[PDB]
């Protein structure tokens, strides 16, 4: 019901907690033989849950120790250190993204904090160009800057021939005139000499 | 019976024009001078195409010029003949975790240039060396630290009999403090051939490609498994046969039945395709660090290994018990245990004895009962031809 | 300023003339009587065939791919804060300059946190000077902080464990091998108790060991280590309910 | 205008008399002799700076309007929707005559068309790093080497390295790609009984 | 200010004439989904 | 015997259900087929 | 095998009415995303 | 079955042979021999047309080819007819005509 060996069954033993004394403590390597030992005894199923859950274990043992060891003096919090780090680190292994969608989210989100100055010190200068001008409406996401950048080079994709802005007065009364269901070449002929 | 006539003939240097003529009509080698000409003339397409040919066209543009992990390199003036220059790479260990990439391109004969890109860059080793096969260092210049994510380039001289013969280059970070020398190793490996001989060969590859439907770098490892310098036969053609038969007979993968048809496990990878090697062994990373196919003894009986990496690797991969791992290298040799190398000539063959358990819905228990009671019962599996 | 700016825009205007009748697809095409703009040539002349190298669309090459959107917003972001300020890009995050742009990175999904368990272990890697087993080492036996030791061994034998037996019933089963297996050892299957943790549940305490253990179990003396609830339920992880 | 509102709705004998209006592949009868061109608006055959300064707002008729070769494309995308549409209400009928002239409107829309561009494209990147491509000295060289190409800088026939590695590269456009996709399988279905 | 309301009324009935003809599209897509539903099940009663 | 006259009844009742969906199919796919009708066609143009 | 061929059939039944059922939402589905039409839109804008 | 495969297989054996022996220079590919001889080789077997209508697609292909001058020469004076003004609504199918 392990799927080991009995001697395997006996290593694990050996592992005691409490036990008999003069036998010495396990040591880390000792574990790791353990481990490797039920590990090899899963399944593909089995074997991805836990190197799931071992994922989503090591993050909250590795971030609080970053948090205490090595960080800026502000960072006190799981959140704190997303908001510095700019990657989610609670975010559960089910989720799956690609490193160019990583590195976009986190310039995005670098960028919304240091628009709003809740940093140390943006340098205003910088706040105001073109490109930060028009980042709420087109920058501030790959598919809207994509849909401008297209617009820029193949503008053949974008007319339609009903709407312009800047038609004329002429050209909004003969659509109004040519908008039926039903349209004969006498009623768009009248339409045109009209 | 004619495409079989085509295929099964052999190409000398002799015969070449000859045969030119008998499997194209014109001569004079250059006679597609484009990728469109030849896929229009075969059919294929771009992507088909790219599994067998990967020119030196377009080169300033890249740092990676191997598509498919293979290179043809045809030069000029080889007394007009434009002799062609097939290096193939090989991904052996320790390359996905060090490197991004890591190509041989030839110069010149006898010349030849490295490139590379170190994943990952560790500043405190320094020591960079190249050594092949650990035979002697090809270069080495002390005080240099690959930064990360760029192409170097390092000339390497190399002499025309160390590369036709499949050869291990070996990039190290060595530091001088006497603490761990990373190691980062690729096999590549060159094939050189006449313009004719080279184009013939090319015909009737495609051809088969085209007949059977079968992947290129499939019927290089069954040509390989078989002989050398890719000869194409009738043994070539039925372990061909038998690889399709079983893939059919059975539900397994292409790989599963290059294994059942005394080939190894491949190692070629792909960026569509991982390697079945890494597949098999490496996918889901046991211990953060990979497997790695070295030649380090191990015995396998159930208590005096004491070398927990490689046999937890080896047990979640063949999905099997330490002592089901140990009569199933039992069985291999013939009821001993000899000695277990743990290389890849051994891991197929170890591979084989599970596969055909499983293939036919056996334990490894019940096979060892059914071949004690066969008329194979201490028969040396390690020992077998492709027939037996 | 206003100069500089019909430069530029005259430039990409010039730009979109000549690659706008360059196009591959318009080649081919019936009675489109369009003409290249005379300029193409000098195009390919000073970029070295620019013009006469269109990509396929969905590629890592692209104009209009997510690495042209990154390195457009790196290039446009890498300006908010001063170089030696401790909230820029590059000394926040040197993995993100340094990325390279391939068609690897763009299409192979990973998944999420793997990113982050690298970087955050690449980071612990770089300050503590080890490498991922001694990284793994001293996690396994550090004791200043919450939520911490963790043994990694131990986890994945715990989770292997109650991966294959869910609540113990081949203990309930055969006890007379449930005999030789010690409740407290159970209890750190069933429970995640480190061998560490457990060295630190059972020590006693005297008042002669009090500040040597008070120093091995936090660090720093001077018991006003805390000073509030807020950062003691910070440290320890809790609501305030459960503080 | 006109052929766009009989596009939608279905007036097709008469929709395509008002493209023959403005463009016809076959020339046109004038005076019971045929012409030399193929666009009856003379500012589509000679392009006519309608608009300088189109970039000042995000507009594609404005782009258009700076050259119009845009506007002759968007109208040869009109046609090729004309005859897609002849075909699919063609095909739609599922009669085995109404698939001949499925298959008309198709190869007709095909040999519009002529090749897809298949071996042109690169398939060929130098890939750099972000800190590489984002160079900003790399990029004010572009944009003055796009200076030194307008007064055109006399070409100093100095053969230095490519500084201009990391440029991106030029893409074709989305919607005659699914032209091209859309034709090839619609031809591919009607070839079989599909 | 009058003919514009009045224009308004004519493409307000077009689009109403548009939506009654797409309802009679889903309705006929239904019926014709429903006889082949009981085509079917005169199939299975048949091999009953 | 009785049993297999059971399934015959049955089967006529399928058949009389599919000739009613039949017949409102057919009449669905008439409307359909004809958007507006000659006083709608006319309507339309006398708004306009 | 009689009993397992009527169990076809009427998985071929089940088919047939899925189909239908697809057909209906992804009709509603291509209705409900365009709120308003074009024409609708003008007869709005003609309003005011 | 087998006679439909048959076909089916000697139609993409005999039209390549046909544009490698015995063609104008210009054919290079199947579609290319589609152009030029007005009849489909790529049509799978399950599909049914009698001989008139297959001549009467034929020369409907080569009249739409030769409108948009896709041809070699196309004669312009031709081009012109009543019948040829009349194409585009009336004269390309039968039913209209």
């Amino acid at each position: 019901t392990l799927g080991i060996t009995p001697d395997g069954v006996a290593a694990l033993i050996k592992l005691k907690y409490v036990g008999e004394p003069e036998t010495p403590m396990p040591t880390f390597d000792d574990w790791q033989a353990a481990s490797t030992l039920l590990q090899a005894g899963l399944n593909s199923q089995q074997s991805d849950q836990l190197q799931a859950w071992l994922d989503e274990a090591t993050t909250t043992a590795a971030s609080a120790y970053y948090i205490k060891n090595g960080a800026p003096q502000q960072i006190k919090s799981r959140d704190e250190l997303y908001s510095y780090l700019l990657i989610d680190n609670q975010v559960s292994a089910q989720v799956k993204t690609t490193r160019v969608a990583e590195a976009i989210a986190s310039i995005q989100l670098y960028v919304n904090r240091a628009l709003n100055n809740v940093e140390g010190k943006v340098s205003k200068p910088v706040k105001t160009r073109q490109f930060f001008c028009d980042w709420e409406t087109y920058n501030r996401r790959y598919s809207t800057w994509a849909g401008v950048s297209e617009l820029a080079y193949y503008p053949e994709n974008y007319i339609d021939p009903t709407i312009r802005i800047g038609q004329t007065g002429m050209m909004n009364n003969l659509l109004q005139q040519l908008s039926q269901s039903q349209l004969n070449i006498d009623t768009v002929e009248d339409s045109f000499k009209n | 019976p004619e495409l079989y006539q085509i295929l099964v003939e052999e190409i000398t240097p002799e015969n070449s024009t000859e045969l030119m003529k008998k499997n194209f009509g014109t001569d004079d080698v250059l006679i597609f001078k484009s990728y469109a000409s030849l896929a229009r003339y075969y059919d294929l397409s771009y992507d088909e195409l790219s599994l067998f040919v990967n020119l030196s066209f377009g080169k300033k543009n890249t740092n990676q010029q191997y598509k498919n992990e293979q290179l043809i390199t045809l030069v000029n003036d080889g007394n007009d003949t434009a002799t062609a220059r097939l290096i193939k790479r090989t991904r052996k260990d320790f390359y996905d975790s060090h490197l991004n990439y890591a190509e041989l391109i030839p110069i010149k004969e006898n010349e030849y240039k490295y490139n590379f890109s170190v994943k990952k860059t560790e500043p405190d080793h320094l020591d960079f060396r190249l050594q092949n096969g650990d035979k002697e260092y090809i270069y080495q210049d002390k005080n240099f630290v690959p930064i990360a994510n760029t192409h170097y380039s390092i000339p390497i001289k190399l002499t025309t009999e160390q590369i036709t013969n499949g050869i291990t280059l070996r990039l190290w970070r060595v530091k001088p403090n006497p603490s761990d020398a990373i190691n980062a190793n690729a096999h590549f490996k060159m094939m050189e051939f006449p313009g004719d001989i080279f184009l013939l060969k090319l015909n009737k590859a495609i051809r088969l490609y085209k007949a059977t439907g079968i992947s290129p770098e499939d019927i290089w490892q069954v040509i390989e498994s078989i002989y050398d310098d890719l000869t194409i036969d009738s043994n070539v053609l039925g372990k061909l046969f038998y690889v399709q038969y079983y893939m059919q007979h059975y539900n397994i993968s292409v790989s599963d039945a290059l294994v059942l048809c005394h080939s190894d496990i491949s190692q070629y990878s792909t960026k569509q395709q991982p390697s079945h090697f890494t597949m098999l062994f490496n996918t889901p990373l046991l211990n953060g660090q990979e497997f790695s196919a070295d030649n380090t003894k191990l015995d396998l009986t159930p208590g005096e290994s004491k070398n927990h990496f490689y046999l937890g690797i080896m047990k979640r991969a063949f999905r099997v018990n330490d002592t089901e791992l140990y009569t199933l290298w039992k069985l291999a040799n013939g009821g001993t245990n000899p000695e277990f190398m743990c290389s890849i000539e051994n891991l197929s063959l170890l591979y084989r004895v599970r596969l055909l358990a499983d293939i036919h819905h056996l334990t490894v228990n019940e096979l060892s009962m059914l071949l004690s009671v066969s008329p194979y019962v201490n028969t040396k599996i390690a020992l077998f031809s492709d027939t037996a | 300023y206003q100069q500089a700016h019909q430069e530029s825009k005259q430039n990409k205007l010039e730009e979109l003339r000549i690659l706008s009748r360059a196009n591959p697809q318009l080649a081919n095409i019936t009675n489109l009587n369009i003409t290249p703009s005379t300029l193409n040539n000098s195009y390919n002349s000073w970029f070295y065939g620019r013009a006469h190298r269109f990509v396929k669309p969905g590629s890592i090459a692209s104009i209009f791919s997510p690495a042209a959107y990154l390195t457009e917003l790196y290039r446009e972001a890498k300006d908010f804060h001063p170089d030696n300020s401790q909230y820029h890009l590059n000394k926040r995050r040197p993995d993100i300059a340094s990325l390279a742009l391939t068609q690897n990175n763009m299409d192979e999904e990973i998944s999420t946190l793997s990113l982050s368990n690298e970087l955050l272990l690449h980071n612990i890697q770089t300050l503590e000077k080890t490498d991922y087993n001694g990284v793994m080492k001293m996690l396994s036996t550090y004791r200043q902080t919450g939520m911490t030791p963790y043994h990694l061994p131990y986890e994945s034998a715990r989770q292997a464990i109650l991966l294959q037996d869910k609540n113990l019933t081949a203990f309930s089963r055969n006890t007379d091998v449930a005999e030789l297996m010690d409740p407290t050892s159970l209890l750190a299957i069933k429970t995640d108790i480190s061998p560490e943790l457990y060295q630190i549940l059972v020590e006693e305490i005297t008042p002669e060991n009090s500040t040597e253990l008070m120093k091995k179990n936090f660090g720093t003396d001077d018991v006003l280590i805390f000073k509030s609830y807020a950062s003691l339920a910070r440290y320890y992880d809790l609501s305030y309910d459960e503080l | 205008m006109v052929f766009q509102r009989l596009l939608q709705e279905q007036n097709f004998t008469e929709s395509t008399r008002w493209l023959r209006y403005i463009w016809n592949p076959a020339g046109y009868s004038v005076q019971g002799e045929m012409q030399d061109y193929y666009w009856n608006v003379r500012p589509l055959e000679e392009d006519t700076s309608w608009n300088a300064n189109p970039l000042d707002s995000v507009d594609p008729d404005a782009v258009a309007q700076h050259d119009p070769m845009h506007y002759k494309v968007a109208t040869f995308m009109k046609m090729l929707d004309l005859l897609i549409t002849r075909g699919d209400s063609a095909y739609r009928q599922l009669e085995r005559d109404t698939l001949n002239e499925a298959k008309m409107w198709y190869v007709q829309a095909l040999t519009l068309l002529g090749d897809e561009p298949y071996f042109s494209l690169d398939n060929d990147w130098s890939e750099p790093r972000l800190e590489e491509a984002a160079s900003q000295t790399m990029r004010h060289h572009y944009q003055h080497k796009m200076l030194q190409l307008r007064q055109r800088a006399a070409l100093p026939t100095k053969r230095t390295a490519n500084s201009l590695t990391a440029l991106f590269l030029p893409q074709i456009n989305k919607k005659l790609q699914g032209y091209w996709q859309t034709l090839t399988q619609r031809l591919y279905n009607l070839r079989h009984n599909l | 200010a009058s003919a514009t309301r009045i224009a308004a009324d004519k493409i307000s009935q077009s689009e109403i004439y548009r939506r009654r003809r797409q309802e009679w599209e889903i309705q006929r897509n239904n019926a014709e989904a429903e006889i082949k539903q009981i085509d079917a099940q005169l199939a299975t009663l048949a091999v009953r | 015997d009785k049993v297999m006259a059971e399934i015959d009844a049955d089967k006529l009742a399928l058949q009389e259900s599919r000739h009613g969906a039949q017949s409102r199919f057919d009449s669905f796919n008439t409307l359909y087929d004809e958007d507006v009708n000659a006083g709608e066609k006319q309507a339309m143009d006398l708004y306009l």
